[PDB]
């Protein structure tokens, strides 16, 4: 009982969930983003970085960097679409 | 000086046949090294039947021992003064049983 | 108080007795009274023979006075038999039947001393009692 | 030592396999086990095989079913006992094997 | 044929046949014809043929060094080898286990219970021998019955 | 007394048992007198400066012998038959034929022959003369005074950190990812393409010359043009020297994959290329974690809303952040952990992937680092889960971890503990029967009825990564697979070339003899979790003692009353654990040794027909292969393996000696004690000298713990004698 | 090759560590 | 057969003897007739 406190970053909250959905406080900066943004968002980042990771599959010596920056759509369209359903459940 | 004592024999069941070594004489087994073949020829005895007569001596000592066991537990117990004979116990076994044993095994 | 003038218990003598560290430090002696003259055993090694009255002893543990006390107890039926500790300083005090009574047998004027008012499961953690003066009781 | 009488002598025993001292290289290394066997019990205590029978116990009892004989860990003494026992059962065990391999081997 | 060759037709598998067998006829080159040491290394020697040929026929592969390994990892066409045995081992181990707590239980509920499991009650030891032979419709049935899983808060534990 | 300053208690003890536990007990703060965290913190801060310190000053020893007694400007010349010397031998008790025996190497006086591989580690960095490594002896040197003076002066009061300093975890983490890991990394990459290569292509660059010399002869244009993969163009020849430029490129960066044709290790550029993008991508994960401006995570927040919806993990990750911060034994147990794990990788990876030029070549060498990375992984595996169960019985707080998934492993440990005792049962009932059929049947002279099982999942593996040698064609053994055509123009021809050789250890071909120890090594991995496992679940009860968290971590027994309690203690369990943990690394450089040994020779089939029976073990590998260290001296004369020799017998002493230890106990020796202190009062001339201390027996724990000790003294030094001398005399 | 000079400039710079050990082992012995 | 010579042979070593000289009976034959057996026949 006698451990000193321990200091957290400013603004830090309260995350823990029991609810159906986590609070929206969870996605930071995309707490205020529509669920059909999100949604969009995570299909549009699907197409791209699959269309990005498909010109890119067989791996040449001088590979194009904007296809390499879109090819990262593809695992950020994973959050984008969990966030969707988070914030779809958070009554946006 | 040429053949290998040998009294036990395995028998054939997982390979273990390989135990049964040529140890000469025309017999395969098991090499023993407890000198019973040495105490044999030293007490004179030249034939299996002499072995097998042998076997039966120890068979019928080993019932008697047994009935006499349970013959002085559960028959005829001697009492602690019996026991309690150091003297008549030591000149009985020095005398009759060493004395006697090496008289007869001399003879 | 002790008596030093008690004799002793005719023993022969052995290399179990006490050393320089009794001496120095601590050495407890034990008093009793003894109807006949019989044989005991030291509880450092050896047998002696107790004497018709009274018998005083001297060894270098606690225990060992306290397991010639049991001996006395139980094998013969002396129970008259005290405990003292005397220092170089030859400030005997008493020890064993310090109540004047076996600890076995509640007596009227002891204090608990140790004595906790829960269960062992009811200890706190280590961690509850960590950087604090608190105690797991 | 280690070499002009163990790593040398040894060979006859190690290359025992095929031959009828097969069983001399077997005993070899089965009393090498027992030996080792004899370590977990000279080197360890009650209380660790104690609590490690509680969480065996709690495994049948998630059955339904459990022996009436509740199982406990060897006493103190039985363990060195069994410690003991086993050491020397593999200790003369490997210097049985050795010894009547290499001079079966060489006699 | 997976990453080895047949032992039917492995030139090792051959060779150690053949030292195995030249092993045996050596030993029984110093016994005269008809005696019991050169009835029984025939008999070795007709074993060891019988053996290698039933190796060979079995469909098992050698490695490199003229010994049949065993492929368990699934393939039908290899069962005999671990799944099949596997399959015998876990029916008579399952059998060996239903019975053997069915006496627990039956002995849990006698006047002496310890007593019943030093000296035991053969008839009805033999009782449940008999009955494990359908242990895995059994033991479901226990499960789904709820007469084998114990809650958890009917198991002593230790405290945390 | 004030020996023990940190414990009156032990000040106060009038026995030998106060200066033991002084001894034993001098480096766990927690429990010194007076103890406060900040404090406690402090201290530990310090002594992590004095820690690194004494790091850099045995590397600068090193660096410095090599420099001065070594023969290092002459190997570089022919590496693969001259011997790297480690350092010079000056013994009083050496006779002339020790002399003569020892004298090797090139030079004129006796010496030691390095096993550590720092030769072929230098020369592939760039050092190629003597001065190099005395500079960077000097640099050393240098940097432990700074270290030291650092050190101290975080001691000093206005410069003593604070707690909410130390419990800083966003700036540490963000700190030690980008600018430790990343920056570092890139810092290497930096070396490799500025000096590393130059060297290993004839060119030298120093201080002197790198402000001058272009690393590439676009400069930074093409980087700072985007066109990035001129970097890459023109690599080293297949018939590249090392250390020439006969054959030499001009890449600096790329991933031809494989390894070079002369040194048979990694290429440089391929190194360069790795480091340069491991460190960006640490530079990136570095900027993950909040700190003094508003971008960023807060790890507090990430693992309270980590709660699966389903409730199968209870609270989740609710607590642990306060958990971890709060307990130093936590951080120890995962951080000793993660670097046992890393050091297992360290040493599985550097022989199957050699990065030094000729290192593979250098057998004793090889060997001897892959059985010290082992043996290190191992020991900081049992210090990791000992930890761990230090936490359970010092810092762990059930209200605060309130049914998270800690509170849920302490719940179910009863189930986690009786599997682990059932896989280990399997494993080892099965193995052993395995490997006794196999000796049995061999024995009795039918090796074809030998239970020998392929390790097809492993061979598919190997398969897939691209090896020919077993018929699977699954993704790269398969020329059509999309696997195959991904990379077909960027690694795979050099990684094929690699692993479908049998020159190289990458992906030794596998057997059955490969499958039974492999479970054998699962089976010792399982027994001594379970072992590790169950002290740490148990340290906090038990139902034979269900208070043991009152008694602590290391208490002797609970007595005889309840049946017995004897090691009834988690540092028993740890005890207990470190028999195990020798057990399984033995068994796994004795597979690794006795593998590569065969190789080596060319003889591969003695291990693939001798592995599957233990009599194979013991015969064509252990007496085979002592042969020449049991020579190393004789009636006969002696050679320069007498040395390892002589330590031979030496681990074989101190291990039975840790037998008197292990299986001798208290009271006896105290009873013998006290005989012996009673002769001494009572001897004439003798009893003038008195003891001050009175002498007592060894405690319980002291005693396990000094006999664990010499069992694990005799155990390293044996099978170090032997692997090195049995390599260096087989080759 | 490696000169008594160089080897000089050696032990001064582990004099000089020596010496800061010292002062550290001071430190933490407080 | 009496009662109490009959709780003896049901003791436990008796019958764990039994029940395993049996068993090894058993398996001995079944080697003995099928000998050489590492596989399932199929
Ligand atoms: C960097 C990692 C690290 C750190 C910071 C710590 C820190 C700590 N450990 Mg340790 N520990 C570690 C790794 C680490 N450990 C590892 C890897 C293991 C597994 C082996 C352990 C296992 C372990 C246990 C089991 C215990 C500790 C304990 C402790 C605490 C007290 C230390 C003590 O008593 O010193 C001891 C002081 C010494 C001088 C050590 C003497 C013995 C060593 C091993 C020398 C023996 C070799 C010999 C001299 C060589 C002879 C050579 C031959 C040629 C003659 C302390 C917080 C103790 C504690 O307080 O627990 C609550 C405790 O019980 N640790
Ligand atoms: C208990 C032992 C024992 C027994 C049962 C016999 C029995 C016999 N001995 Mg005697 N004998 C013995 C010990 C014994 N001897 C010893 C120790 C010696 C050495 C002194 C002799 C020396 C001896 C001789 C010299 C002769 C006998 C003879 C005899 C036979 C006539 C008496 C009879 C078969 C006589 C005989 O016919 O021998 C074949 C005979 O002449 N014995
Ligand atoms: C470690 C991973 C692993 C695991 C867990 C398995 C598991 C399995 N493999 Mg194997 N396999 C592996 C790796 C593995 N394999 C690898 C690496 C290879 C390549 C070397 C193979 C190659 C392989 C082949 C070629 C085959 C298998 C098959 C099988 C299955 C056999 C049993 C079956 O079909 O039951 C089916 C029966 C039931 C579901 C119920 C039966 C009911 C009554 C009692 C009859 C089984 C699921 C066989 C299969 O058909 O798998 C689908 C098969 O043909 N495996
Ligand atoms: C001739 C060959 C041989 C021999 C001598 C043995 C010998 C042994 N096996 Mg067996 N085993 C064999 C072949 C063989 N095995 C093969 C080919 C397989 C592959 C299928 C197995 C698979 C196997 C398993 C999975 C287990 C054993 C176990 C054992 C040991 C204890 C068995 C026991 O107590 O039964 C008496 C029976 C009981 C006490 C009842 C409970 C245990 C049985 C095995 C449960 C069976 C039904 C259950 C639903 C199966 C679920 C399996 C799943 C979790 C994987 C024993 C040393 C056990 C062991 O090592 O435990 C530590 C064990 O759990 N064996
Ligand atoms: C960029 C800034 C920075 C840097 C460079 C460091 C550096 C260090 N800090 Mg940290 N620290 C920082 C910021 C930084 N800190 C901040 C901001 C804080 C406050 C929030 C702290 C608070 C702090 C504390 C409280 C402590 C440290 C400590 C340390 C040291 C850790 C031990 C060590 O050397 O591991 C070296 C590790 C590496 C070089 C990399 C990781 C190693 C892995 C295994 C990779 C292996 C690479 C390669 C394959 C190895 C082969 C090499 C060769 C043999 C072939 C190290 C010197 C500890 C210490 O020792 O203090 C003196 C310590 O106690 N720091
Ligand atoms: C070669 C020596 C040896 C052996 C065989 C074992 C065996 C075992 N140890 Mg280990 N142990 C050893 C040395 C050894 N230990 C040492 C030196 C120590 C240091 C003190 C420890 C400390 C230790 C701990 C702390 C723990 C173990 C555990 C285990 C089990 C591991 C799982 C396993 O392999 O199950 C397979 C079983 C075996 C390999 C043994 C079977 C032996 C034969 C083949 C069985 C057949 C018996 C036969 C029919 C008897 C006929 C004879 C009769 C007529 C008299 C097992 C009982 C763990 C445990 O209990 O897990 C459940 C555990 O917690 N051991
Ligand atoms: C190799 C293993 C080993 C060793 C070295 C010893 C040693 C000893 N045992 Mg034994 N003991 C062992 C295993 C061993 N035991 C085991 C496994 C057990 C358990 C069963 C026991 C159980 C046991 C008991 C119960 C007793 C002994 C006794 C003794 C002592 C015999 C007399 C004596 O002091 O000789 C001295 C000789 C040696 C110790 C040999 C090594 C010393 C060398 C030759 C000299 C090296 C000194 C060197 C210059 C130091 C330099 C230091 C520094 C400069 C580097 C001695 C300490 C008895 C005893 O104490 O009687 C007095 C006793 O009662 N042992
Ligand atoms: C090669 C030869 C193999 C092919 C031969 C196939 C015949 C298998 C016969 C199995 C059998 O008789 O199970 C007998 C068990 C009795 O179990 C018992 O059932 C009891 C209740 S009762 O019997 O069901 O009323 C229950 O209390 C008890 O625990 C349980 O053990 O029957 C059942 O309980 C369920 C039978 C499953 C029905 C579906 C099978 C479809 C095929
Ligand atoms: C390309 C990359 C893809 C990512 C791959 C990484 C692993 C995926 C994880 C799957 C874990 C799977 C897992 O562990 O799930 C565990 C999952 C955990 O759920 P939580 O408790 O987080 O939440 C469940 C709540 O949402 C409901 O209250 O619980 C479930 O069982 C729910 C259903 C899982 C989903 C059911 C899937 C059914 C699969 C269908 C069968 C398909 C095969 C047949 C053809
Ligand atoms: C990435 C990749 C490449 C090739 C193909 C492949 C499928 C392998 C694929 C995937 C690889 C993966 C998923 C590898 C997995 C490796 C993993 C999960 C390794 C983890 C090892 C874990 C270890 C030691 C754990 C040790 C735990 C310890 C001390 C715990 C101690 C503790 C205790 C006992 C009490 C509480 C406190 C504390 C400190 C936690
Ligand atoms: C392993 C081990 C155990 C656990 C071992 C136990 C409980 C033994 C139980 C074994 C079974 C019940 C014996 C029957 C099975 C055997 C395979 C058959 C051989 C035994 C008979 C000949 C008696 C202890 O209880 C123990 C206690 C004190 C010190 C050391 C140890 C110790 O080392
Ligand atoms: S033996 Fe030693 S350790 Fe085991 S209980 Fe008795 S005293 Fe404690």
């Amino acid at each position: 009982a006698g451990y000193s406190p321990v200091p957290s970053p400013d603004n830090t909250k309260e995350t823990y969930w029991e609810t159906k959905a986590p609070s929206s406080q969870v996605l930071g900066i995309g707490k205020d983003v529509s669920s059909g943004n999100y949604i969009v968002a995570s299909v549009v980042a699907a197409v791209v970085g699959a269309a990005c990771t498909g010109q890119c599959i067989p791996l040449t010596v001088s590979p194009n960097p904007v296809f390499i920056l879109g090819s990262f759509l593809l695992p950020y369209s994973w959050a984008l679409h969990v966030a969707a359903w988070i914030q779809r459940n958070n009554g946006k | 000086t040429a053949v290998k004592p040998s009294a036990q024999v395995v028998w054939p069941i997982v390979g273990q046949e390989v135990l049964n070594g040529d140890v000469g004489g025309g017999f395969q087994g098991v090499q023993i090294t407890s000198g019973f073949f040495q105490i044999w020829r030293a007490s004179g005895i030249t034939s299996e039947v002499e072995l097998y007569w042998c076997a039966l001596a120890g068979l019928l000592m080993s019932g008697l021992m047994i009935f006499a066991g349970w013959f002085h537990y559960h028959k005829a117990a001697p009492k602690l003064e019996w026991f309690q004979n150091a003297e008549s116990m030591l000149n009985h076994h020095l005398s009759g049983l060493l004395g006697l044993g090496c008289l007869s095994w001399a003879g | 108080t002790l008596n030093l003038q008690i004799p002793s218990p005719t023993f022969e003598g052995s290399t179990g007795g006490w050393l320089r560290a009794a001496e120095v430090e601590e050495k407890y002696a034990i008093t009793w009274t003894s109807g006949k003259e019989q044989v005991f055993e030291m509880p450092t090694g050896g047998a002696a023979i107790m004497r018709k009255g009274e018998n005083l002893l001297y060894l270098a543990r606690k225990e060992q006075c306290l397991a010639l006390g049991t001996q006395l107890k139980t094998g013969f039926k002396i129970t008259d038999y005290k405990i003292y500790r005397i220092f170089p300083s030859g400030e005997v005090q008493y020890l064993h039947p310090k109540d004047g009574v076996f600890p076995e047998k509640v007596n009227a004027g002891r204090i608990g001393v140790g004595n906790v008012s829960h269960s062992i499961g009811k200890n706190l953690n280590p961690s509850q009692i960590k950087f604090t003066n608190k105690s797991f009781n | 030592w280690l070499r002009d009488f163990l790593w040398a002598q040894a060979s006859q025993v190690i290359q025992s396999y095929g031959s009828s001292l097969s069983a001399y290289g077997l005993i070899f290394l089965g009393a090498h086990f027992i030996w080792a066997f004899s370590l977990m019990f000279l080197f360890s205590g009650r209380g660790y095989w104690q609590e490690l029978i509680e969480s065996v116990v709690w495994a049948h009892n998630k059955l339904n079913f459990a022996p009436a004989i509740q199982p406990r860990a060897l006493s103190i003494t039985q363990g060195r006992a069994v410690g003991l026992a086993h050491y020397l059962l593999g200790g003369i065990g490997t210097t049985w094997a050795f010894f009547l391999a290499r001079i079966i081997s060489v006699g | 044929v997976a990453g080895l060759t047949p032992c039917k037709d492995s030139k090792d598998f051959q060779r150690r046949l053949d030292g195995s067998v030249k092993k045996l006829k050596t030993r029984l080159a110093k016994y005269e014809k008809g005696t019991p040491p050169a009835l029984a290394l025939e008999k070795q020697i007709e074993r060891t043929q019988a053996r290698f040929e039933r190796y060979g026929k079995a469909g098992l592969l050698c490695g490199t060094d003229g010994l049949p390994h065993l492929i368990t990892d699934g393939r039908w066409s290899h069962s005999g080898e671990f799944v099949i045995p596997g399959l015998f081992f876990l029916y008579i181990a399952g059998w060996i286990g239903w019975v053997g707590r069915s006496y627990v239980l039956f002995a849990r509920e006698s006047d002496k219970p310890t007593e019943k499991e030093i000296i035991l009650d053969v008839p009805a030891a033999l009782s449940f021998v008999s009955t494990g032979f359908i242990w895995p419709v059994s033991a479901f049935k226990e499960f789904t019955s709820g007469n084998l899983i114990a809650d958890e808060s009917e198991i002593t534990v230790s405290p945390r | 007394t004030k020996f023990p300053k940190f414990s009156q208690a032990l000040a106060q003890d009038p026995a030998t048992r106060r200066i033991w536990y002084g001894l034993a007990t001098a480096h766990d703060f927690e429990s010194h007198d007076g103890m406060t965290e900040e404090n406690l913190y402090q201290k530990i801060f310090a002594s992590h400066f004095g820690h690194l310190a004494i790091i850099f000053l045995w590397t600068s020893g090193n660096l410095f012998h090599v420099a001065w007694q070594g023969n290092f400007e002459q190997w570089v010349l022919n590496p693969l038959k001259v011997k790297p010397v480690a350092h010079a031998i000056w013994d009083p008790h050496f006779g002339q034929p020790a002399v003569k025996a020892f004298t090797k190497g090139g030079v004129f006086y006796p010496v030691n022959i390095a096993t550590s591989g720092v030769y072929h580690w230098w020369y592939t960095i760039g050092m190629r003369t003597n001065n190099d490594l005395y500079a960077g002896s000097l640099f050393l040197l240098f940097l432990s005074g700074v270290f030291l003076f650092a050190g101290w002066l975080h001691l000093q009061p206005k410069f003593r950190p604070g707690l909410s300093w130390f419990k800083n975890n966003e700036s540490r983490l963000n700190h030690h990812l980008s600018g430790l890991f990343g920056f570092s990394s890139l810092a290497w990459a930096g070396h490799l393409i500025h000096i590393a290569i130059p060297e290993a292509r004839g060119q030298h660059v120093g201080w002197d010359n790198f402000t001058k010399t272009l690393p590439h002869p676009a400069g930074l244009t093409p980087f700072f043009t985007g066109n990035w993969s001129l970097y890459a163009d023109n690599p080293d020849t297949a018939n590249h020297i090392f250390g020439t430029s006969e054959g030499s490129g001009s890449a600096i960066l790329t991933f031809l994959g494989g390894f070079h044709p002369q040194t048979q290790a990694l290429w440089l550029t391929d190194i360069a290329h790795h480091h340069l993008a491991i460190g960006v991508v640490f530079i990136f994960a570095g900027h993950m974690y909040r700190t003094n401006w508003g971008i960023g995570h807060s790890l507090k927040e990430i693992l309270d809303a980590h709660r699966p919806p389903g409730g199968r993990l209870g609270a989740g990750h609710k607590g642990l952040f306060e958990t971890i911060t709060n307990s130093l034994h936590f951080q120890l147990g995962l951080a000793l952990a993660s670097i046992g794990v890393i050091t297992s990788l360290v040493a599985q990876h550097m022989y199957a992937l050699p990065a030094y030029a000729f290192i593979a070549k250098d057998y004793t060498t090889q060997a001897a680092l892959y059985t010290h990375h082992q043996y290190i992984a191992g020991f900081l595996m049992v210090g990791a889960f000992a930890h761990g169960a230090i936490f359970f019985v010092r810092d762990y707080d059930p209200e605060q971890n309130k049914n998270n998934v800690l509170a849920r492993m302490l719940e179910h440990k009863e189930a986690i503990i009786s599997h682990l005792s059932w896989v280990s049962l399997f494993l080892g009932f099965h193995t052993l029967g395995l490997y006794i059929h196999n000796d049995v049947v061999v024995a009795f002279g039918t090796p074809e009825k030998q239970i020998l099982v392929e390790p097809v999942f492993a061979q598919w593996i190997q398969a897939s990564s691209g090896k020919a040698l077993y018929g699977f064609d699954v993704l790269l053994s398969s020329s059509n697979s999309v696997a195959t055509n991904a990379s077909n123009n960027i690694w795979l021809p050099g990684w094929l070339d690699a692993i479908n050789s049998g020159k190289n250890s990458l992906f030794l071909p596998i057997g059955p003899g490969d499958f039974l120890v492999h479970h054998a090594i699962a089976l010792g991995l399982h027994t001594t979790a379970l072992i590790l496992v169950k002290g740490a679940l148990d340290a906090r009860g038990s139902k034979l003692m269900p208070d043991k968290k009152d008694f602590g971590y290391s208490f002797p027994c609970d007595g005889p009353g309840r049946g017995g309690t004897c090691d009834i203690s988690a540092w028993d369990a740890f005890y207990l654990s470190m028999f195990w943990m020798l057990n399984t690394i033995g068994w796994v450089t004795f597979y690794w040794h006795w593998k590569h040994v065969t190789i080596w020779q060319g003889n591969a089939g003695q291990f693939n027909e001798s592995s599957t029976y233990i009599m194979g073990w013991l015969r064509d590998y252990l007496w085979l292969n002592s042969s020449p260290l049991i020579n190393g001296y004789n009636p006969f004369g002696m050679n320069s393996l007498a040395v390892w020799a002589w330590m031979f017998l030496f681990g074989h002493l101190i291990w039975a000696t840790g037998f008197m230890f292990l299986i001798s106990w208290r009271g006896y020796w105290q009873e013998l004690i006290e005989t012996l202190a009673w002769a001494h009062e009572r001897t004439p001339l003798a009893n003038l000298v008195r003891w001050k201390d009175k002498p007592v027996a060894l405690s319980i724990v002291q005693a396990r713990l000094v006999g664990l000790i010499h069992f694990t003294v005799g155990y390293v030094f044996t099978y170090a004698a032997f692997v090195i001398a049995s390599t260096t005399g087989k080759f | 090759m490696i000169s008594d000079t160089q080897i000089f400039v050696a032990l001064i710079l582990a004099l000089v560590s020596l010496v800061l050990a010292i002062r550290l082992g001071t430190a933490l012995y407080q | 057969m009496d009662s109490n010579f009959l709780k003896y042979l049901s003791t436990a070593p008796v019958l764990l003897t039994v029940w395993l000289s049996f068993t090894a009976g058993l398996v001995i034959e079944a080697n003995r007739f099928f000998p050489d057996m590492l596989y399932f026949p199929m």
